[PDB]
RNA sequence: GUGGGAGAGGGUGGUGGAAUUCCCGGAGUAGCGGUGAAAUGCGCAGAUACCGGGAGGAACGCCGAUGGCGAAGGCAGCCACCUGGUCCACCCGUGACGCUGAGGCGCGAAAGCGUGGGGAGCAAACCGGAUUAGAUACCCGGGUAGUCCACGCCCUAAACG
RNA sequence: CCGAGGGUAGGGCCCGUGACUGGGGCGAAGUCGUAACAAGGUAGCUGUACCGGAAGGUGCGGCUGGA
RNA sequence: GUGGUUCGUGGAGCCAUGGGGGAAUCUGGGCGGACCACCGCCUAAGGCUAAGUACUCCGGGUGACCGAUAGCGCACCAGUA
RNA sequence: CGAGCUAGCCCUGGCCAGGGUGAAGCUGGGGUGAGACCCAGUGGAGGCCCGAACCGGUGGGGGAUGCAAACCCCUCGGAUG
RNA sequence: CGAAUGCCGGCAUGAGUAACGAUAAAGAGGGUGAGAAUCCCUCUCGCCGUAAGCCCAAGGGUUCCUACGCAAUGGUCGUCAGCGUAGGGUUAGGCGGGACCUAAGGUGAAGCCGAAAGGCGUAGCCGAAGGGCAGCCGGUUAAUAUUCCGGCCCUUCCCGCAGGUGCGAUGGGGGGACGCUCUAGGCUAGGGGGACCGGAGCCAUGGACGAGCCCGGCCAGAAGCGCAGGGUGGGAGGUAGGCAAAUCCGCCUCCCAACAAGCUCUGCGUGGUGGGGAAGCCCGUACGGGUGACAACCCCCCGAAGCCAGGGAGCCAAGAAAAGCCUCUAAGCACAACCUGCGGGAACCCGUACCGCAAACCGACACAGGUGGGCGGGUGCAAGAGCACUCAGGCGCGCGGGAGAACCCUCGCCAAGGAACUCUGCAAGUUGGCCCCGUAACUUCGGGAGAAGGGGUGCUCCCUGGGGUGAUGAGCCCCGGGGAGCCGCAGUGAACAGGCUCUGGCGACUGUUUACCAAAAACACAGCUCUCUGCGAACUCGUAAGAGGAGGUAUAGGGAGCGACGCUUGCCCGGUGCCGGAAGGUCAAGGGGAGGGGUGCAAGCCCCGAACCGAAGCCCCGGUGAACGGCGGCCGUAACUAUAACGGUCCUAAGGUAGCGAAAUUCCUUGUCGGGUAAGUUCCGACCUGCACGAAAAGCGUAACGACCGGAGCGCUGUCUCGGCGAGGGACCCGGUGAAAUUGAACUGGCCGUGAAGAUGCGGCCUACCCGUGGCAGGACGAAAAGACCCCGUGGAGCUUUACUGCAGC
RNA sequence: UCGAUGUCGGCUCGUCGCAUCCUGGGGCUGAAGAAGGUCCCAAGGGUUGGGCUGUUCGCCCAUUAAAGCGGCACGCGAGCU
RNA sequence: CGCGGGGUGGAGCAGCCUGGUAGCUCGUCGGGCUCAUAACCCGAAGGUCGUCGGUUCAAAUCCGGCCCCCGCAACCA
């Protein structure tokens, strides 16, 4: 839906906030299962190695369930859907009859009170997790494992999915959010449905501060700098570059393919 | 204005203390040099309890 | 009211094959395309033509009409749901409740605009090749918006009987 | 107190004027090309859209005021 | 592929050797500056080994060495203020 | 040897008088087939406004072997981010 | 030794010169003393008072208190001192820190890595104004006290007795436990008032013996209560989860509760007892002591940002950990143990003085600078921590005295004129708070807006209306309205408190930057686009391990550019880059040996070595511009001339479209018209011959925004005509302390010559008794800095690339 | 003169040369008068206010008896800007 | 002033560097087609190569000096 504001201030006239109506009466989270201390820090042991990180709201990590094959066969009741500061998506709090409480990343269409479960069994319904094999060709799916028993790694961003395209002996072909065509092992779990919160892309930050709230420090142009700092630094009053556009570290930034050629992963990929 | 000396006992101790110098080869040599020199004070005297 | 009927009438969801285009495999050799005739162009880096496989998008051949439905714009494969109009028989209830309609309000092809999606063919703009005195055209080979969908706008027509 | 009117200040309509600029009317024998009327030598008209010295062309849908 | 040696790729051995290949046990092996013949010299891939030599914190002797702006930075409670 | 100045990030605490304007949203009324929407009233949003502390350093003057190796007077910006 | 702007030292000159560190301010009397403007005391005066006053923390470390001292330290003086000598002074189970816990970070057995030295590194450990934790109020010291003493009150521990219970962990679970903004109720702190209660005294100078003036009317406190509030559901079955176990927690399932009823927990009120208790006056202290007092110790009001606190409500950016604590069991033990009540005994270590917005910390100084947290009284201005004055409290800023010139700083005022000043209204003025009328273009519909422009503002009396708190009334308190009337030049009567418009440029906007000359139109920014990346991601740091990315997964992450928003971003792929091309050309090592040489008597051993096989890169074929970049010359032509829609030709990879255009871009230039002016190299509108705009180094627009830059007008003034007076601080004169750069020596005149070409110093002439003091600044090519430009030096550095040459990387 | 001679314009203060802009004295004039033209003596004193530009200069505005030229380190920054 | 690029029939361009021959396009002229014109067709003429000079057997061509044309530069002060 997206919340919109009137221009009672500049920067309030474009600004735009998510709709939280799917956030069920459960705004503060769940101890026990999560949260952990989350360790803010824009850099490695010592030095900054990703520029322009820092500031922005304190967070608690929700330790979510990315391998659903523990509770094969054990169903769970979806108890709530809550805000997760550390991902684009929303998260489902679910209660297993087992007693155990996990969070699943919350798919589009998930309703509270719903039944959900994981395993070879598993009715093909939104929320359920299955090894890729038993899932019908053509159904859209998410939180897909890359290699079996290694955890969900594909399609967890808000409003993303992959679609099952066909099969090939032990592998089923996937079409990933990027549009790539991937052979992913049959035995990999993946949960049916799309991610949801799909209006995430429609949000307009609206002002500088908002950027900072999310811990995004000001990014400065190479043009703004000096020859010591950047290939684009200097010279006089503005300058068009004077070389093929580059990163600060000298590599070209328009076109230069960067995936290494001899990756053994290659023989499992069929697209862009 | 604000000058450059902003005394802090803890800082002076953690920074220039006998135990800091002892911790690394760089520092151990400092004690060696100061000893051979005949320095009355190997490290700065940080006070208080 | 009671009981019936025809229909491409509207919306949402689902789905079938034919064909074009692209990728992959086989087999295959020196031209294919195109026109008034040509050339740009495609092709020994293996094209065209044929076989098999996959991908995707749009439009539904036959039925089809000089036909049907809608108040218009319009509406065509197939299935279900939701839903408007309407005709017929019976003469069953109401009992003049009737007709039109300034404003208002909704509807409103195509093209166009917004944000997002999609993009197979086609195709303004654009680029080439011919024709011309020139040709910012007709023809030719390319090709972007767009044509497609969700939602929001736009509100015009030889919206013509 | 009211009060003709004078003063300051700001708005409303109207008229005149303005370098310059837009398209328009009319002005016997100036240039350019041929769009339309015969199938007008690409049927024409049309709403919209882009492009073009110019009529104009083209895309999409529509009309018969054409086959 | 390199270092070492007077040796800087040179005709470049010898001695060390990171990488690949990879033997023999005296009729065995290495060397004598590419190489080959001959004639000779040693016996690799285990280790230990005084003395003659270097130094001068420390003690002593001596100076065609200084003598308080010299001589150590310091003759003096100096690596002090 | 230095981040006890300074530049950023991390962890933990603290500070921001007093006024202004009055978004959404509720609530009632109006409207309609249901709407949209329009009214009040309430409500208390905002790198919003005025203005201290506080963070600045705009303009001028003074100071220039200074009170000061950046200072003082008048003036100005921000002040819930 | 004579010069090295030489080194070290001593002593000169400037010079009794400038200065003596905030313009908050002083005077007098008395003491002491060898000696007083400066030390004590008293009176009078002035200054702070959201401090210039008290309380912390940091830092300092003897600076505290006392006796005796004045050579030095003090910008003078000093009998004084933060100075010199000596002596005394800091008392804790309850405050802070440690024998408690964890954060980032550090450290680090296991493990991994590294020529070495070392680098990572989960468990654990360390790490604090964060979590946990039991003291309130008064008294005494010259100097310490939540530390001593008094009263009232707790906390662990250990051994007992008494009663209860399955007790039991570094293990399970629960809790601790968490944002911002706005907030309700009940209180406390603090504050105002009182005819009431308590008090020494007081009638002054015309009046007042009066609900007269003045001072004061509290503090702490266990239990039990009382009020306000915070917390919490209780049963029973089933139980496969919480990494062993569980009666716990979680998940089902039924009944009871839906309430704070009941349980506990806080805060506040009351509380046995305990304590304080003014002005005044008299004392001798430097200071504190008695007296008032047997003090009184009472009602009303305002009232927090503080308490109840884990309160509530809304929002999006989504808001530490661990222990203490409760509980669940496990081994083990159940003569143990643990809980509860009572008794006795045990309770260590360090800090504790004083300064603490400053003369004791940071700035070489007793420095006008810097320095975190708490309290910060009253009255008035709408409010407030603002401003004026003033409590408490603390100062008069460690040279004075006179004078009353220039000149300077700071201030005040001015006739007539009001921008003529000037590079600019630079500066200074005007304006200024509140309430009430009243407001344009434009616009994104918010705004523009405090647009503009206006009026009201005091005090007196009358009538009158809501609340608050009290009972529905009294008062005390907060807001209103109506009506008469008084006074002054003037009513936010002092202080705090916009000058207003119009039109261009640039940038959207709040924001950010050259600490110490630039705050901008530069940076950033939301947003747009391109491009990389499928996850052991790309990218970055490190040789590595490893870490970031990210405990993220294409709606995500990196790099570039552009920079809200609207309308838009044309054409060129020839060159360069980037991408895509199982062909071909070229291509190193290695594979390959046709073939030739060296030895040898030969077997052999040793070299050269052509075919062909050999990758990526290049070459070549394609594509690609929100990738690097680029986007023409000439000649003619219309029935007035002028001009050229039209044509010819050369060349290109293609020859600038739209939209702007003498511009932040225009040389010729003050282009040319037009407007503003009496007058306009600037400004505003246009034409276009664009030296040399132009479409994401974006193009043309844009409301709002700005200590940005330009032009204009109104309002107002010492900016100016054009000055003048007046104030304070200096300047000057006297007493005191008393520097500086500079300095070849000096007995240091003008003109005209001359001289290395600008003479006090040489020539001739001219003038000129010796020495000072306040002033001006022409000269000594004055001082200051081995010129910052320039050039030289085969001098140095930062920077770029299709300079060379390497190297990391791929 | 580079071990430094501050460099444009303005401002304040001046002062000098005259090849004189004004005023005084003249000769010739194609000098009727008035007003000019032009030349010769002569510097004693004078030699305005604004608009635009950093401007010097210049161009305008309104006046004037006139709106003089040039030197003094394009005089003058230990005097200002 | 310095720098280097051009002057070729009526117009716009070749030609030179490797001297010996001036060619393409358009336009002009005659002929055709048409009712006529333009388009088209068939034929045809037109250049002292800016101007002085030598270099040579011979200069558009190579070299100097002027003549106009075009484009560059003119910097630290
Ligand atoms: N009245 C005509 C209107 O204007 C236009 O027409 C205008 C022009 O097109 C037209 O120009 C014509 C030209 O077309 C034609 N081929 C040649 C002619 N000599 C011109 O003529 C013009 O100029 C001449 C002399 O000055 C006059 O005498 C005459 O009246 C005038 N029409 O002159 C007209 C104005 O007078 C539109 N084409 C027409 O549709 C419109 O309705
Ligand atoms: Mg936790
Ligand atoms: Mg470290
Ligand atoms: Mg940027
Ligand atoms: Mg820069
Ligand atoms: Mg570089
Ligand atoms: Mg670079
Ligand atoms: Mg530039
Ligand atoms: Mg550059
Ligand atoms: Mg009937
Ligand atoms: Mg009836
Ligand atoms: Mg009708
Ligand atoms: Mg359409
Ligand atoms: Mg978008
Ligand atoms: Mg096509
Ligand atoms: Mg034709
Ligand atoms: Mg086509
Ligand atoms: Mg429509
Ligand atoms: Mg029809
Ligand atoms: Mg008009
Ligand atoms: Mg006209
Ligand atoms: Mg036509
Ligand atoms: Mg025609
Ligand atoms: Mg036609
Ligand atoms: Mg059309
Ligand atoms: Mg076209
Ligand atoms: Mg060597
Ligand atoms: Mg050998
Ligand atoms: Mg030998
Ligand atoms: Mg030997
Ligand atoms: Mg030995
Ligand atoms: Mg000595
Ligand atoms: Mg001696
Ligand atoms: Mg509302
Ligand atoms: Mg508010
Ligand atoms: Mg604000
Ligand atoms: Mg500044
Ligand atoms: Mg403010
Ligand atoms: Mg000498
Ligand atoms: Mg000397
Ligand atoms: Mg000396
Ligand atoms: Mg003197
Ligand atoms: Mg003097
Ligand atoms: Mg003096
Ligand atoms: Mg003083
Ligand atoms: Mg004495
Ligand atoms: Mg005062
Ligand atoms: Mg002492
Ligand atoms: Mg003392
Ligand atoms: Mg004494
Ligand atoms: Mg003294
Ligand atoms: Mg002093
Ligand atoms: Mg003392
Ligand atoms: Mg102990
Ligand atoms: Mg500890
Ligand atoms: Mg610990
Ligand atoms: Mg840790
Ligand atoms: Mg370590
Ligand atoms: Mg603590
Ligand atoms: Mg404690
Ligand atoms: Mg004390
Ligand atoms: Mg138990
Ligand atoms: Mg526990
Ligand atoms: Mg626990
Ligand atoms: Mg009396
Ligand atoms: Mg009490
Ligand atoms: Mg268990
Ligand atoms: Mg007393
Ligand atoms: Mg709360
Ligand atoms: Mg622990
Ligand atoms: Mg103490
Ligand atoms: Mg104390
Ligand atoms: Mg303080
Ligand atoms: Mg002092
Ligand atoms: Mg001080
Ligand atoms: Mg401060
Ligand atoms: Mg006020
Ligand atoms: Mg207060
Ligand atoms: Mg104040
Ligand atoms: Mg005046
Ligand atoms: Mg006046
Ligand atoms: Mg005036
Ligand atoms: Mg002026
Ligand atoms: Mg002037
Ligand atoms: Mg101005
Ligand atoms: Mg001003
Ligand atoms: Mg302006
Ligand atoms: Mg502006
Ligand atoms: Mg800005
Ligand atoms: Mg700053
Ligand atoms: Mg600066
Ligand atoms: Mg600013
Ligand atoms: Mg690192
Ligand atoms: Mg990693
Ligand atoms: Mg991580
Ligand atoms: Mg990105
Ligand atoms: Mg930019
Ligand atoms: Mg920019
Ligand atoms: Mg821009
Ligand atoms: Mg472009
Ligand atoms: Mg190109
Ligand atoms: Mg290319
Ligand atoms: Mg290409
Ligand atoms: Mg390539
Ligand atoms: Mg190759
Ligand atoms: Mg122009
Ligand atoms: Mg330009
Ligand atoms: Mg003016
Ligand atoms: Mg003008
Ligand atoms: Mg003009
Ligand atoms: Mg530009
Ligand atoms: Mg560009
Ligand atoms: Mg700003
Ligand atoms: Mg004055
Ligand atoms: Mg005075
Ligand atoms: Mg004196
Ligand atoms: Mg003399
Ligand atoms: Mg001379
Ligand atoms: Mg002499
Ligand atoms: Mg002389
Ligand atoms: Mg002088
Ligand atoms: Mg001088
Ligand atoms: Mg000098
Ligand atoms: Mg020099
Ligand atoms: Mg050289
Ligand atoms: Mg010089
Ligand atoms: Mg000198
Ligand atoms: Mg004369
Ligand atoms: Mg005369
Ligand atoms: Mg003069
Ligand atoms: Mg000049
Ligand atoms: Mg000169
Ligand atoms: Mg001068
Ligand atoms: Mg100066
Ligand atoms: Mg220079």
């Amino acid at each position: 839906a997206v919340k919109k504001f009137k221009p009672y201030t500049p920067s309030r006239r474009f600004m735009t906030v998510a709709d939280f109506s799917e956030i069920t009466k459960t705004e503060p989270e769940k101890s026990l299962v999560k949260p952990l201390k989350k360790t803010g820090g824009r850099n490695n042991q010592g030095r900054i190695t990703v520029r322009f990180r820092g500031g922005g709201h304190k967070r608690l990590y929700r330790i979510i369930d990315f391998k659903r094959w523990d509770k094969v066969g054990i169903p769970a009741k979806v108890a709530a859907i809550e805000y997760d500061p550390n991902r684009s998506a929303r998260i489902a709090l679910l209660h297993y009859v087992d007693g155990e409480k996990r969070y699943i990343i919350a798919p589009d269409g998930l309703q509270v009170g719903q039944q959900v479960v994981a395993g070879p069994d598993a009715p093909i319904q939104v929320g359920n997790a299955l090894p890729l094999r038993f899932i019908p060709v053509g159904t859209v799916v998410h939180a897909v494992e890359l290699e079996p028993k290694k955890g969900a790694k594909l399609a967890r961003a808000a409003g993303t999915s992959a679609q099952i395209q066909g099969r090939e002996g032990d592998y089923v072909i996937l079409r990933l959010p990027s549009g790539e065509l991937r052979k992913v092992h049959g035995e990999c779990y993946a949960t049916v449905g799309a991610v949801g919160n799909a209006d995430h892309k429609n949000i307009v930050l609206g002002k500088a501060g908002r950027s900072r709230w999310l811990g995004r420090r000001p990014h400065v142009r190479g043009a703004a700098m000096n020859p010591v700092d950047h290939p684009h630094g200097g010279g006089e009053g503005r300058a068009p570059r004077g070389r093929p556009p580059a990163s600060p570290w000298g590599w070209q930034t328009k076109g230069l393919k960067t995936r290494k050629r001899r990756k053994p992963s290659s023989r499992f990929i069929i697209a862009r | 204005m604000k000058r450059t000396w902003q005394p802090n006992r803890r800082k002076r101790a953690k920074t220039h203390g006998f135990r800091a110098r002892m911790r690394t080869p760089g520092g151990r040599k400092v004690l060696k040099r100061r000893r051979q020199k005949g320095r009355w004070r190997l490290t700065p005297a940080v006070r208080k309890r």
